[PDB]
């Protein structure tokens, strides 16, 4: 809806969106892996948590940023500096943290107050 | 792969008085008992047709490279199927394309490639007394094959003069029509006197120019002749004729069933006119 | 009659006004059977293909190509054509078609087009600007990809010169960019021309192997031996219908014949060069062609000053084929006259011994 293209057919069949548990050892650390040949996949044990929601948004933003310059040579398929590659992923999480977005998606109920106390608390937490 | 036939005496060519032969259906249109007149390339009646005889007593084996002006009339006065096929082209080398119609007693192979034929191409068979049957010996028509245009392979089979097979070849509008009529004969004369309407067999569009042709005969290399890489070959009793076509006007007499029974060349005598 | 004679009054007698004729129906068309279309069992459905530089050049000239089975198929991704309409492919003919077959990367399929350039379009396979044909490319990542990455395909990456349209070369000389001479190995300015490709099943769009084929159409002075399928509709007899058999067209009623044609004679004719018999290229049966009925319409009418009732005569037309009694005569069908047995003196000559008159509650009698 923002304007980013869709995902590939290999992103939804190779990513591990479910923690296997004690059946096999697997590190649960969110990292946006870029294989370089169109194989984009996220490695994260995403669960039912708002923090996990924001982390998944950050990982998807990183994947979109990596796919943005996919039509470039190997020496160019990388961020300009060491700060933009993470800022492009963090701005999506900072924008998605608004309560109006969660209310429009379906998480937050329509009946919700808009007092300034919650805004001040969120600003202080940030 | 080319083998030049040695030990051959040169004899002057001969001729014969061809009878009312070389009549074929010009088109595929049925007609009733009514007569018809057409101006297609036909064979003039009572014309000089070159006689090529090849027997062994000095031995004689004549198969030169004859030109192709407007069409040829080929006849097969055989008794053991000595004639194997024909060759058509303009250079007989890798320069241009050439038509090669060869039948190795198993398949009627017709290919249109840029063959580079030899000077004296032929086919050879072998006779084994232990097997009590004949068999092929070698196939040295050409050496290699370049890019082709058309190829065809018939269904597999096995194989005095008591057989006659006529042929008429033409080349107009790229198409190469072939007429044939296999009729049985029983006589000792050179060319029988009679009438036969040749029917169209194939119309393969070679799409290439044809200015010369050559007949491919068979040879024998049994134990009667000394074995040699170039000599020691013999040929049975066989002969073929070559008649050139000319633009004339005939009067075809169609039968009530559609078979041409009689015809008259309106160029020989005033009665025909 | 008043309009043909250019007079408001018509005298007693028989006059010819128009000419009756029968119209055809549905325009039956016939053609021989359609068997052994083309040996497409080794190009569009093959198992093992070659590299981009080892593309095959199989000739398609002696078989009837059917482009409807590929245009209407959903198993292909791109079916673009250039210089020819994709719908009329089965209607026209050709002379020789070159069947290409080579596997290329997903993102490199766009460069395979007339008038385009690129690294692969100029060093491996180039199309001319005047190319007249169609491009076909489908996904093949499900069978061409293997575990561990596919490296069985190679391609040319650098060379001193480009490739001409419809050119194939297997030369593998080393490229030399700088002035330093190369002895046979790589180095500073020496490189190898061939490079192994990579195809993995986990790759996304743009890197998957897409089997793209090129169909070039050429029409030179050679006879057209390759065409497309035709209609070959159904036939019917005992009706006036314009027909179109293999090589000719006509109009007339067909019927079951009894003649015995020759195995090679297809058409039939007779004196004065009139087509009267054609064979069915599917049933191998002979049909007698008969021209549909036609005749000059004659209007028998008395004097206008006497009466206005008129009679119609269809000369040579049977009464069963005309569409107030109806009486059939040897001269044709007569409509509007009552047949009587009394023999009077001939007043208006009709033909074949029959005459008309205006006698007694009052009409015209034949
Ligand atoms: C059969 O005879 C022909 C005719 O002489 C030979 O063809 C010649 O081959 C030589 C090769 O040295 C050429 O220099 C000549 O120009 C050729 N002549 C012609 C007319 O083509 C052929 O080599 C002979 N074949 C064998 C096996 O002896
Ligand atoms: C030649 O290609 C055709 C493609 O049109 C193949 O036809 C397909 O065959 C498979 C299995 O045989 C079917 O599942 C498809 O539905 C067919 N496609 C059609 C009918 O459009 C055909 O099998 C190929 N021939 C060979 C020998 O491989
Ligand atoms: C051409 O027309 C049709 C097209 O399939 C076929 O006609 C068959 O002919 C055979 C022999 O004459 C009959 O036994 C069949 O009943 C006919 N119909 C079918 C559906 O097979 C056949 O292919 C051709 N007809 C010929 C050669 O007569
Ligand atoms: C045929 O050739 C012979 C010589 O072989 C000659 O005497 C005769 O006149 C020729 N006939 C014709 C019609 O040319
Ligand atoms: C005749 O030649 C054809 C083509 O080379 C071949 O397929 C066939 O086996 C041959 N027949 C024989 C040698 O009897
Ligand atoms: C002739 O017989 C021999 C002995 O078995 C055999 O090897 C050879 O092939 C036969 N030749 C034929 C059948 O042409
Ligand atoms: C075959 O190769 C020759 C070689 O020059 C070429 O001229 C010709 O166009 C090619 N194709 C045909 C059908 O002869
Ligand atoms: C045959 O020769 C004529 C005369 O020059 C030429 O126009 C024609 O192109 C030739 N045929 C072929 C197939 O080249
Ligand atoms: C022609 O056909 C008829 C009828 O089938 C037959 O009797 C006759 O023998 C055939 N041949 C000739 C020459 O009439
Ligand atoms: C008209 O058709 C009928 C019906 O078959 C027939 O009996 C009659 O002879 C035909 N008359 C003419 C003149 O054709
Ligand atoms: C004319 O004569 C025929 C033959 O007997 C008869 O059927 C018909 O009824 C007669 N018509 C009149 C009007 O008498």
């Amino acid at each position: 809806s923002v304007g980013l293209p869709n995902m590939t057919q290999g992103f939804w069949e190779n990513s591990m969106l479910t923690d296997p548990g004690n059946v096999q050892k697997a590190v649960c650390h969110p990292t946006a892996w870029d294989l370089g040949k169109g194989d984009f996949r996220i490695l994260m044990c995403t669960k039912v948590t708002m923090d996990d929601f924001l982390t998944a948004h950050h990982e998807m933003g990183h994947i979109q940023y990596d796919m943005a310059y996919a039509a470039q040579p190997f020496l160019l398929r990388n961020g300009a500096n060491e700060g933009f590659h993470e800022a492009v992923g963090e701005i999506m999480s900072l924008s998605a943290a608004t309560p109006k977005h969660l209310k429009s998606i379906g998480l937050l109920s329509p009946d919700f107050q808009e007092d300034n106390e919650t805004e001040i608390n969120f600003l202080l937490k940030q | 792969q080319c083998v030049n036939l040695t030990t051959r005496t040169q004899l002057p060519p001969a001729y014969t008085n061809s009878f009312t032969r070389g009549v074929y259906y010009p088109d595929k249109v049925f007609r009733s008992s009514v007569l018809h007149s057409t101006q297609d390339l036909f064979l003039p009646f009572f014309s000089n047709v070159t006689w090529f005889h090849a027997i062994h007593v000095t031995k004689r084996f004549d198969n030169p490279v004859l030109p192709f002006n407007d069409g040829v009339y080929f006849a097969s006065t055989e008794k053991s199927n000595i004639i194997r096929g024909w060759i058509f082209g303009t250079t007989l080398d890798s320069k241009t394309q050439s038509l090669l119609i060869v039948n190795n007693a198993t398949n009627v192979v017709i290919k249109v490639c840029e063959f580079q034929f030899c000077n004296d191409p032929f086919l050879g068979v072998y006779y084994h007394k232990n097997n009590k049957s004949w068999m092929e010996s070698e196939f040295r028509v050409y050496s290699s094959a370049n890019n082709c245009t058309f190829e065809y392979v018939s269904q597999p089979f096995l194989m005095n003069f008591k057989n006659l097979r006529e042929f008429v070849f033409k080349n107009i509008d790229g198409y190469f029509k072939i007429y044939s009529k296999h009729t049985p004969i029983n006589l000792v004369r050179d060319l029988p006197q009679g009438f036969s309407a040749l029917e169209p067999l194939v119309d393969l569009p070679i799409g290439i120019n044809i200015t010369r042709f050559q007949t491919l005969l068979a040879l024998h290399r049994s134990y009667l002749t000394p074995g040699d890489s170039s000599s020691g070959w013999t040929a049975g009793a066989a002969a073929y004729y070559v008649g050139y076509l000319q633009p004339r006007t005939f009067l075809l007499k169609y039968n009530e069933n559609g078979t041409i029974t009689d015809a008259v060349d309106c160029a020989l005598d005033p009665l025909s006119e | 009659t008043k309009c043909t004679l250019k007079s408001f009054t018509v005298e007693k007698g028989i006059y010819q006004t128009s000419n009756f004729r029968v119209q055809p129906t549905e325009s039956i068309v016939r053609f021989p059977n359609i068997t052994n279309l083309c040996p497409f069992g080794e190009v569009f459905n093959a198992t093992r293909f070659a590299s981009v530089y080892a593309w095959n050049r199989k000739r398609i000239s002696n078989c009837v190509a059917d482009y409807s089975v590929l245009y209407n198929s959903a198993s292909f991704s791109t079916f673009k054509c250039y210089g020819v309409s994709p719908t009329k492919l089965n209607d026209l003919c050709f002379t020789n078609v070159y069947a290409d077959s080579f596997v290329i990367r997903g993102d490199e399929v766009r460069q395979i087009a007339p008038g385009q350039t690129g690294k692969i379009a100029d060093y491996n396979y180039k199309l001319p600007d005047d190319f007249t044909g169609c491009v076909i490319a489908w996904n093949s990542n499900n069978l061409d990809s293997k575990v561990g990455g596919n490296y069985n395909y190679l391609y040319r990456l650098f060379r001193k010169s480009n490739l001409k349209p419809f050119e194939r070369d297997i030369s593998t000389e080393i490229y030399q960019a700088g002035s330093t001479p190369c002895n046979g190995v790589e180095g500073f300015n020496c490189y190898f021309p061939l490079q192994s490709y990579g195809f993995q099943p986990t790759n996304g769009v743009g890197y998957q192997p897409y089997r793209v084929v090129v169909l070039s159409f050429e029409l030179l002075h050679a006879p057209a031996t390759v065409c497309g399928p035709k209609k070959s509709t159904n036939l019917v007899k005992n009706k006036c219908v314009n027909f179109n058999f293999n090589g000719l067209t006509g109009t007339g009623v067909l019927t079951e014949s009894n003649k015995k044609f020759l195995p090679f004679q297809q058409f039939g004719r007779d004196i004065a060069d009139t087509t009267d018999a054609v064979r069915d290229p599917q049933t191998l049966e002979i049909l007698d062609i008969t021209p549909c009925s036609f005749g000059g319409v004659s209007v028998i009418t008395p004097g206008t000053n006497t009466s206005n009732q008129v009679a119609v005569l269809y000369q040579g037309v049977n009464c069963t084929e005309v569409p107030s009694n109806v009486f059939q005569t040897r001269a044709g069908c007569l409509i509007g006259a009552e047949h009587v047995n009394n023999s009077y003196e001939c007043d208006i000559p009709i033909g074949a011994g029959i005459c008309a008159s205006y006698q007694t509650s009052q009409s015209i009698i034949a």
